[PDB]
């Protein structure tokens, strides 16, 4: 209910995450023999 | 030049089952096997140098020296009186 007052301040930041896509090089193209 | 293999879009075409083993396939298998062997015996998978392949090659070179000396002394026994 209500028997004490809580004060709102800045949230603690979550651990860093990133959206930056991860490209990958295409595999080699099957050389001859 | 040409090297490709597009996706077959025909459902009524031919599907190639019972494949053989190509030279490429067996080379790739031998490579991945040497890589697993290196990763197990050593803690390398970067494969810059493969001492295991060198050791196997060394023992096989010993065997080649063996068989060569054998056939050499054999033909030496025959040709000489």
């Amino acid at each position: 209910m209500s028997r004490l007052i809580f004060e709102h301040q800045r949230r603690l930041t979550p651990p860093t995450t990133r959206k930056g896509t991860i490209t990958i090089e295409p595999p080699p193209q099957l050389p001859r023999v | 030049f040409s090297s490709r293999t597009p996706v077959n879009e025909n459902p009524d075409g031919v599907q190639y089952r019972r494949g053989f083993v190509t030279r490429h396939q067996v080379s790739g298998w031998r490579f991945v096997m040497r890589r697993i062997a290196s990763g197990v015996a050593l803690h390398d998978t970067r494969m810059l140098v493969d001492p295991l392949r060198t050791q196997s090659r060394a023992v096989l070179t010993g065997a080649l020296i063996l068989v060569t000396g054998l056939v050499g002394c054999f033909i030496f026994s025959l040709f000489r009186p």
